[PDB]
DNA sequence: CAAGTACTTTTTCCGG
RNA sequence: AGGA
DNA sequence: AAGTACTTG
């Protein structure tokens, strides 16, 4: 929790060494998901890439065959629940405008 | 708990887990000097009992996996004697909201 | 399994990412000769019809929001809030 | 463009992974996958019940699929196999096949530490099918001898039998592609002083590997349905079809093909080697030599980018491009084909800056917009302004490309007999031309902003400029010193809604990166700003009245 | 798109046993005595006897007619042509199977009335066998509780002789007029 | 026999249909598509039970195209033929090779060897009968047949019969 | 690289950031649960300032002949004074605003006012006196109850998470706390009556758009923060470079820091 | 032109769900393939002018869907298969969570 | 417990 | 080889 | 190569 402060401490003296603003909700949040695991968990190949979200999500970006071996040999299950899964698979991602569900409702359409 | 001056034998520590359910602690003298809980960067952390960690849970509609983590070996963890799977309320002060309450599981 | 809609604690207010979808929805649909559940007065184009048609809140849709667990609270556009 | 089929649609809710079982491998083939020989079934143009549609997909474009009579578009791919001479290990898990030998009895089959072993009982109470099969291997590895008696979860004194089985464990380590062991030995209770270097064959770990008890290398990596340890060793080799090893054949009589139909040959070729060596006069040398000849050609199928060095290099000088190779990042299917894609009804240009736009707008040229279709659906509340388009063609601005029918085919406006008498139905789609005030998404490379990227209205204007405003120059980055911009166009009308709504440049305003607006007036009206508005400044009324009546929506006072 | 129903069965990768289907009461992997019915709950098999089942149509069937009149407002060989009559109302048609179906039950049915129907699903639905075995006793008539356990082989030790025998002598007694 | 089966289909609305006659459509497209069916899964799908309380439930809108689909939870009459079930029917057909007996929806067929010995073709008789010592089964006649296999077919689940064993053959 | 190890985070109906597993980043979107664009760097008027100042802008004494507001401020000017009922409610209003100020010294140690929050409550006020023609002259139609109490209920309004039950009611609480603390400072009876001079109705208006514009102001649940932060830190790390104690800073530092390089090039402790 | 990895992040930024998928899809790639219901491979051999599905293998002939896909992510698929790894995709769920 | 060996990306888009 |  | 991860001496 004190990594934490020590974290953005830092990080936004990085930002704030050019003279540019960065609104605390991003660092914060940056250093909220480097934190949260349980230590620091950095934003590297062999840190947050190697934690256990997606299998096809973590392929995207660095161990890309390699994730797929350890994938199909300790029989991995897909969640599609990541952004990047549903973009590889042609589905509208569960993001913003595709976040929730749109349905008619035959009371509410013959009432008008 | 059992503050030790510069060290304790491979031989007496197996003896730490020998007499369950009373629980042993090994404090070195040096690292007690100071009050880490006092410290500029480290907020209020509050243990929940089994009650207020299932109501926890059962409001932010969670799993106990996802909840942020904090270590066994955390100096905080070791200060209050978290226990695994216990929770502890993390209480900083914002300069968003003023009090933010976040919470962390002992893995 | 759902929520009954008296413990529902989502937004009371429509969110930015709704209207857009519900707007391009009704768009799509009376472009796709879609029952036109307003006046058209003098109106053309499906997607000024569609913000018509949310405007007097006669859009016949449901808006299932989805929370992290699964279970989920309908919503409907009439019984939503639109500041934006 | 892909016709209608009955099936029911639904989306990709779990990617189940897993290993192909050999058996499974045999079951979906629709071929093997006899001949190292890619067709021309005897010179004659055609192909070879042996690779490359021995009932496969299909090439000749004017032959349909021999199985789904589908063909080309549409048709996928049949799968084929081939049946190995001797089992190979898979490139892949080359090292967790090490591992698992490192963790189990080379003889029995059965974990060298167990439930009995404290650390042991509690590695395995680790719920991670990774982080527990890390623990159980660092803990294993260290047991030399598979143990017959075990001292109790008691005493010391009541030494009891779990599994049997004496046998000292060997010491593995991988030779490249092969792996040999050095068993720790007996002599006068020494030795070592020198062991025994015996290497471990594909075969005989094939076999440990199929007595691993289900829960056993179950609380190892693997899982008993989709990934069994026995797996991770080849016994039949899956021969993907043309669609992913191509055969592009320039003019008529010059082949074409994949890198991969070379590299399935060789396999082939290999495999017939060892075969033949086998069944008839064994000179055996011959054959373990034949036999890792197959294994590497079988690696290097897959991997070429390997440690022990040779990179199989197709005779060109270039080496043969491997599986892992075509899906590595940045380009290659992930980065490059999935994550990020060459799209259709996009335009780049060069840009202009123009300071009578509105913000919001784009100047986009007679020939983009004329280039560029937007799909119109046949409406009442359009139709007659449509057939309007479809009569001006697709030469004049306000016109039309093509008309797609509710019979899904396409109508080609420049040339078909009828584009003149056309007379469109209510549900045919009218591909027109990209009008005054359509959205579109202006974008500028690099785009490390949410900013770099924003839906604009279009004008059509002349001079072959994209023209933005100027004080959304600030959000691109972009100067006009040379400055090349992209531009995406909409095609569902809830698209065009999509863009409008969350996208529009009025939208992007105020930037939620600095809480502060990310757009301001610049230069010209920034310097002319500060002259006008000091007590030194003064205007005629010839002036005042055009300045005011350049303001547009100036109330008339 | 094709029919579904309520059993959930996640039948991931392991295909088979594709396990045959007798009058040894081993049905289908969906007429299983234990059958959840869409409202949640469990509810056993619902097996129609060649009567019990011509009731059961003519009555959805009627009712069909009762509606598609409402929301369009703004003796044996003499029974067949009636029901041959109300299926040119309400179905298609081409359900070419409906109608042979209505005409095979008109025929094959053993109890002209709901009312007699009504006594029959009492005197059987008390027994303790399957639904497939009490329908094929409704269904079809036999007289040696032999010709019935024989028939029914599924029966076999399921019922006293004399039981069966008594119940079939009932059977016989309800028997409706042609 | 002829069961009471709860089944779902999954029909796809186009929007041009977004009318308040929907539930009107949706229910006759229920019975346009489930009634008349035949798979082997469930049997021959004769007849959709309780129109007036077919349930709707709320439509799903489809991501890239306006159509709605909707999950109709319904109800119906079902037959889906066992073997050694046992059954009554009439003879359509009959050639030197046996006679085919309709059985409600479905044809059963029983072979010149599933009929016992005595009983034997006859091609002379208008129309075709196999003649018994005491029998004579022609094209309109009553038999009691056992079902001995099923081969699911394409909209028809087509079987094999016996009338050789005991208290089976003509009634 | 961030872009990547953030993509998954977003806002959910439940006002939770979360990524693709569902784990909680945030349980309240940057600790406030407000939109990034809808907040302005606006001013603490109770952190700084002398003791002294604070009370002569803030306290009212309808107890002390010198304290209570004079009757051309208000109406009831007169017939306020001495009211002891009335007086509990300005003593309970000065003893919340006291705390105010020491809550506000425990964060903001070094003093600073200026903090960036939802809802520019002084163009509100702006807004209000040309919108309904404040005359500094005239005396107010409001009551010490109208100003204090309709401040207290305007509070119960400024919604974040919604939920009834005590874990979601005392976040909503925490959530709030600081918007607060401005509301109180920026609508302390003493306050409205001297400088602002609002009307009844003008208050009013006041407090029912400081309402609505601060509903406003709240974070789309579908907003996709991970992204959003991984690029309003990747952006201005690239105008470090298109541009151009000792210890290394900016492209080079941040690279350690991502990275959680164990060798640092500069490690500095300050004692 | 490209809509780069870097132009897919910012649409994600925006909250564009259906037109970062129109993107990917329709404006490219966009293929439908029919997949077995027990194995959920692309095995499925489709004689679509007959109505006749079939896996064989599976023994199949009635669980099986159909998928749109960029072709891509068909080919991937494909790529991995060759590589006797299965990617195997299902319509339903299981971990609900 | 010590080096030693083994490994992965390194900005985006845009003519022989 | 080149361009912002 | 820069930085780290891994097993091997
Ligand atoms: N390698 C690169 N990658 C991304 N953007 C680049 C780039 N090189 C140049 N640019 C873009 O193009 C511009 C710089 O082009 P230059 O040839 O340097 C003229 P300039 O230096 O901008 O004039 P100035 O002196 O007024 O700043 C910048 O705004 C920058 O964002
Ligand atoms: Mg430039
Ligand atoms: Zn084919
Ligand atoms: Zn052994
Ligand atoms: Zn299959």
């Amino acid at each position: 929790e004190a990594g934490r402060a020590a974290l953005y401490k830092e990080v936004y003296n990085v930002i704030a060494s050019d003279g540019s603003y960065v609104n605390y909700r991003h660092m914060a949040l940056l250093v909220d998901v480097m934190t949260t695991q349980g230590g620091l968990t950095s934003v590297t190949r062999h840190g947050f890439n190697r934690s256990n979200t997606g299998a096809l999500m973590r392929c995207s970006f660095e161990e890309t065959v390699e994730i797929l071996f350890e994938a199909g040999a300790s029989a991995e299950l897909d969640d599609c629940r990541g952004v990047s899964e549903n973009v590889i698979l042609g589905q509208m991602a569960p993001i913003g405008t595709g976040a929730f569900d749109v349905m008619i409702d035959e009371e509410s359409l013959v009432k008008y | 708990i059992f503050v030790y001056q510069n060290n304790i034998t491979p031989s007496a520590m197996k003896l730490v887990p020998s007499i369950p359910p009373a629980t042993i602690e090994t404090f070195n003298e040096a690292a007690l000097v100071v009050n880490i809980t006092h410290h500029e960067l480290v907020p209020k952390h509050i243990r929940l009992s089994s009650d207020e960690k299932r109501e926890l849970l059962k409001r932010y509609r969670l799993k106990e996996s996802q909840l942020p983590r904090i270590q066994r070996a955390d100096p905080v963890a070791l200060y209050l004697g978290l226990k695994r799977g216990e929770v502890v309320k993390i209480i900083r002060k914002s300069e968003t909201s003023g009090r933010y309450a976040s919470y962390r599981i002992c893995m | 399994k759902a929520i009954p809609k008296d413990q529902r604690a989502t937004t009371p207010y429509m969110t930015k990412y709704e209207r857009a979808r519900i707007l391009g929805t009704r768009a799509l649909q009376i472009s796709m000769n879609a029952p036109v559940f307003v006046d058209l007065e003098g109106e053309t184009d499906p997607l000024r019809i569609a913000m018509k048609e949310l405007a007097e809140k006669k859009i016949p849709l449901v808006i299932r929001r989805y929370l992290p667990d699964g279970s989920f609270e309908d919503w409907s556009v009439e019984e939503l809030i639109v500041d934006l | 463009g892909q016709q209608y089929s009955s099936a029911p649609l639904r989306t990709v809710k779990e990617v189940q992974f897993g290993l192909f079982s050999p058996e499974e491998v045999r079951a979906i083939s629709v071929a093997k996958i006899r001949f190292p020989e890619t067709m021309d079934e005897t010179q004659t143009r055609a192909k070879i019940g042996g690779l490359n549609d021995p009932r496969l997909g299909s090439i000749d474009r004017n032959l349909k699929c021999q199985t789904c009579q589908e063909g080309m578009n549409e048709c996928p791919g049949h799968f084929g196999h081939i049946d190995l001479a001797k089992p190979v290990f898979h490139v892949g898990f080359i090292a967790k096949i090490k591992k698992v030998c490192e963790c189990v009895c080379m003889h029995c089959g059965k974990l060298l530490l167990d439930e009995h072993n404290e650390l042991m009982r509690q590695a395995l109470a680790i719920k991670d099918s990774k982080k527990r099969f890390a623990a159980i291997w660092t803990l294993c590895k260290t047991k030399m001898v598979c143990e017959t008696d075990v001292p109790s979860e008691d005493d010391p004194t009541q030494l009891v039998s779990r599994g049997g089985c004496g046998n000292t464990q060997p010491t593995i380590r991988k030779d490249g592609l092969k792996l040999v062991g050095s068993w720790k030995k007996d002599r006068a209770t020494g030795d070592a002083d020198e062991p025994e270097l015996r290497v471990l064959s594909t075969e005989e770990i094939l076999n440990i590997f199929k007595h691993i008890s289900v829960k056993d290398f179950t609380s190892l990596g693997f899982n008993e349905v989709f990934s069994r340890p026995e797996w991770m060793i080849l016994t039949c080799l899956p021969v993907p079809p043309p669609p992913v090893r191509p055969s592009i054949s320039f003019n008529e009589s010059q082949r074409g093909e994949d890198d991969l139909t070379f590299k399935l040959a060789d396999i082939l070729k290999a495999n017939i080697s060892l075969e033949t060596l086998e069944h008839n006069g064994a000179p055996h040398h011959a054959i373990e030599e034949a036999e890792s000849l197959l294994q590497f050609h079988v690696a290097t199928y897959m991997d070429n980018d390997i440690a022990g060095q040779p990179q199989a290099l197709q005779k060109s000088g270039r080496p043969v491009k491997s599986i892992r190779a075509r899906l590595k990042g940045k380009e290659g299917r992930i980065r490059g084909n999935l994550m990020g894609k060459r799209v259709d009804f996009s335009a780049r240009t060069v840009i202009s800056g123009d300071p009578n736009l509105e913000l919001d707008q784009v100047g986009v040229p007679k020939s983009i917009a004329k280039t560029l279709t937007y799909p119109e659906v046949v409406t009442p509340y359009n139709i007659d302004r449509l057939t309007q388009l479809v009569r001006n063609g697709p030469n004049e601005h306000p016109g039309a490309k093509y008309v797609i029918r509710d019979s899904g085919d396409r109508i080609d406006l420049r040339y078909s007999k009828r584009a003149g008498d056309i007379q469109l139905q209510y549900g045919w789609k009218v591909e027109r031309h990209i009008m005054d005030n359509d959205p579109v998404l202006f974008n500028r490379q690099p785009s490390l902003h949410k900013m770099s990227m924003m839906a604009h209205r279009v004008k059509v204007i002349p001079y072959s400029t994209f023209r933005l405003n100027l004080s959304v120059t600030s959000p691109y980055n972009a100067d006009f010193d040379g400055d090349e911009m992209n531009l995406h166009v909409p095609q569902s009308e809830e698209t065009r809604a999509e863009l409008s709504q969350l996208c529009a440049v009025p939208l992007q305003i105020v930037s939620p990166q600095s809480n502060k607006p990310c757009m301001g007036i610049v230069q010209d009206t920034l310097c002319g700003i500060r002259k006008l508005t000091l007590r030194d400044t003064f205007i005629e009324l010839d002036q005042v009245l055009n300045m005011l009546y350049w303001v547009p929506d100036w109330d008339g006072v | 798109v094709s029919t579904s129903t309520f059993q959930t069965r996640r039948r991931r990768l392991k295909k088979v046993e594709e396990e045959e289907n007798a009058a040894t009461l081993q049905l289908g992997q969906e007429f299983q005595l234990k059958q959840i019915n869409h409202q949640g709950e469990e509810e056993e098999l619902i097996a129609l006897n060649l009567s019990e089942a011509r009731l059961v149509i003519k009555e959805a069937l009627v009712e069909r007619r009762r509606a598609f009149k409402r929301s369009q407002k703004k003796t044996r060989e003499k029974e067949l042509e009636s029901i041959d009559v109300l299926l040119e109302q309400t179905t298609g048609g081409n359900n070419k199977d409906l109608k042979n179906t209505m005409q095979y039950l008109t025929n094959f049915s053993r109890f002209r009335d709901q009312e007699t129907v009504g006594a029959v699903i009492q005197l059987l639905k008390s027994t303790g066998l399957h639904p497939f075995e009490v329908a094929q006793l409704g269904s079809l008539a036999c007289d040696t509780a032999d010709e019935a356990k024989t028939l029914i082989p599924s029966l076999n030790n399921k019922i006293s002789d004399d039981e069966l025998e008594r119940i079939l002598k009932e059977l016989s007694n309800l028997e409706t007029l042609y | 026999m002829f069961f009471i089966k709860d089944l779902s289909l999954n029909i796809t609305l186009h929007p041009s249909f977004f009318g308040p006659r929907m539930k009107q459509y949706l229910k006759t497209k229920l019975l346009e598509e489930v009634e008349g069916s035949c798979t082997g899964k469930f049997g021959y799908i004769l007849c959709v039970l309780d129109y007036d309380n077919i349930d709707i439930q709320r439509g799903r809108i489809l991501p890239t195209d306006g159509s709605a689909e909707f999950n109709v939870k319904y109800r119906a009459v079902v037959f889906k033929p066992f073997k050694g079930e046992v059954v009554d029917g009439t003879v359509v057909s009959c050639s030197q090779h046996g006679f085919e007996v309709q059985v409600g929806p479905m044809k059963v067929f029983v072979t010149k060897h599933l009929m016992p010995q005595d009983l034997t073709f006859n091609a002379g008789s208008n129309p075709p009968s196999y003649q018994s010592s005491e029998d004579v089964i022609t094209i309109k006649s009553r038999i009691r047949v056992k079902i001995e296999g099923c081969i699911s077919q394409v909209s028809s689940i087509h079987a094999i019969g016996s009338i050789k064993e005991d208290y089976l053959g003509a009634i | 690289r961030l872009v990547k190890a953030l993509e998954d985070i977003m806002v959910h109906y439940d006002n939770t950031t979360r990524n693709s597993l569902g784990n909680v980043i945030q349980f309240i979107y940057g600790e406030d649960g407000m939109d990034a664009a809808h907040i302005e760097k606006q001013s603490l008027d109770t952190i700084g300032g002398s003791d002294a100042a604070f009370e002569k802008r803030y306290r009212v004494d309808l107890l002390n002949t010198d304290h209570t507001l004079d009757p051309s401020l208000l109406e009831s000017g007169s017939e306020i004074l001495g009211d002891l009922k009335l007086q509990v409610l300005l003593d309970e209003e000065y003893k919340q605003l006291v705390k105010d100020r020491k809550f506000l010294r425990e964060v903001f140690v070094d003093g600073e006012a200026n903090w960036p929050l939802p809802v520019n409550i002084r163009r509100i006020i702006q807004n209000a006196q040309q919108t309904f023609h404040i005359d500094h002259t005239k005396p107010s139609d409001l009551t010490i109850k109208d100003i204090v109490l309709g401040v207290k209920d305007l509070q119960e309004n400024l919604l974040v998470l919604r939920g009834k039950n005590e874990i979601i009611q005392n976040a909503q609480r925490d959530a709030v706390t600081l918007f607060c603390c401005l509301l109180r400072s920026r609508l302390a009876t003493r306050r409205v009556l001297q400088e602002y001079r609002l009307t009844k109705q003008a208050f009013d208006w006041v407090l029912s758009n400081i309402e609505a514009q601060f509903l406003r102001s709240v974070v789309h649940p579908g907003e996709m923060v991970g992204v959003l932060a991984a690029q309003s830190i990747g952006e201005p790390a690239t105008q470090m470079t298109l541009n151009t104690k000792k210890v290394t800073s900016g492209v080079p530092r941040l690279k350690e820091i991502l990275n959680v390089a164990k060798n640092m090039k500069t490690p500095s402790l300050t004692v | 032109l490209r809509f780069g990895e870097m132009e897919r992040d910012c649409m994600i930024a925006h909250g564009a769900a259906s037109f970062l998928k129109e993107r990917l899809m329709e404006a490219s790639d966009a293929f439908r393939v029919h997949i077995c219901g027990i194995c959920g491979l692309m095995t499925v051999i489709a004689k679509l002018n007959h109505n006749q599905f079939e896996c064989k293998g599976c023994d199949n002939k009635i669980d099986i869907y159909q998928i749109h896909i960029p072709y891509a992510a068909k080919l991937l698929f494909q790529e991995l298969m060759a590589m006797n790894i299965t990617p195997r995709l299902y319509t339903d769920r299981s971990r609900d969570f």
